């Protein structure tokens, strides 16, 4: 996350980290068995490591899951990355408590100018690499389609949000990928891509998971 | 990838008009060894490096 600060003791207990030999993407747990995020963090058998706080010790809270089934978007395209969303079904069912918690899904989508946390253990630096052991978190409005759509253009579907600070310096970055995007207490985006980090005119884009919460309830009933 | 004016793009360049270049656009995963680089010298966007560069 590039400028932003730590999270701290536990306020993002619905954060979890995809291993795969070692960190390479976030996601968000939506319930003791399932976890969203990202579709191109898809990877052959991930480890889910949920209530984590250093992604290197013991923090007190330590729960590796290995992933049953992990089911990617129907219609992902790996080129433009039009719905970037997967759902991952843990081994064994997460400790659900007040340490590791469901964060819920949207009934309806954010308006722009909605405030949402960002959270991951992904870059902190603009330039160069510098990944942080602890949670970081980062408060940002949703943009509006228009600027979204002019900074990206045409390249923002309509199943894509920006959010961020057109001017810069705070913004998700490259280890932040499927990390989740909370306004209200709802799960709203999924940190998907953009241009490098933090960039002025290049906010972050994500997945507008509000259109996906359908397919999300039917994967889960049916799986 | 794609023909591009008097050019044509290969692998991770984007076509500009009559020219192509190398994007900064990434999808935000850790790749351990970073993004993987066509002959070009251009990153693809979404794409890890096997070995260290």
């Amino acid at each position: 996350i590039v400028g932003g600060y730590t999270c701290g003791a536990n306020t993002v207990p619905y954060q979890v980290s995809l291993n795969s030999g070692y960190h390479f993407c976030g996601g968000s747990l939506i319930n003791s068995q399932w976890v969203v995020s990202a579709a191109h963090c898809y990877k052959s058998g991930i480890q889910v490591r949920l209530g984590e706080d250093n992604i290197n010790v013991v923090e007190g809270n330590e729960q590796f899951i290995s992933a049953s089934k992990s089911i990617v978007h129907p219609s992902y395209n790996s080129n433009t990355l039009n719905n970037d969303i997967m759902l991952i079904k843990l081994k064994s069912a997460a400790s659900l408590n007040s340490r590791v918690a469901s964060i819920s899904l949207p009934t309806s989508c954010a308006s722009a100018g909605t405030q949402c946390l960002i959270s991951g253990w992904g870059n902190t630096k603009s330039s160069g690499t510098s990944y942080p052991d602890v949670l970081k978190c980062l408060k940002a409005p949703i943009l509006s389609d228009s600027s979204c759509k002019s900074a990206y253009p045409g390249q923002i579907t309509s199943n894509m949000f920006c959010a961020g600070y057109l001017e810069g310096g705070k913004d998700s970055c490259q280890g932040d990928s499927g990390g989740p995007v909370v306004c209200s207490g709802k799960l709203q985006g999924i940190v998907s891509w953009g241009s490098g980090c933090a960039q002025k005119n290049k906010p972050g884009v994500y997945t507008k998971v509000c259109n996906y919460v359908s397919w999300i309830k039917q994967t889960i009933a049916s799986n | 990838t794609t023909p591009c004016g008097p050019v044509t793009c290969s692998g991770a360049q984007m076509c500009e008009v009559d020219k192509c270049v190398c994007s900064d656009l990434h999808c935000k995963v850790k790749c351990e060894h970073g993004f993987k680089k066509d002959d070009n010298g251009c990153e693809y966007a979404c794409i890890c490096a096997d070995a260290p560069q």
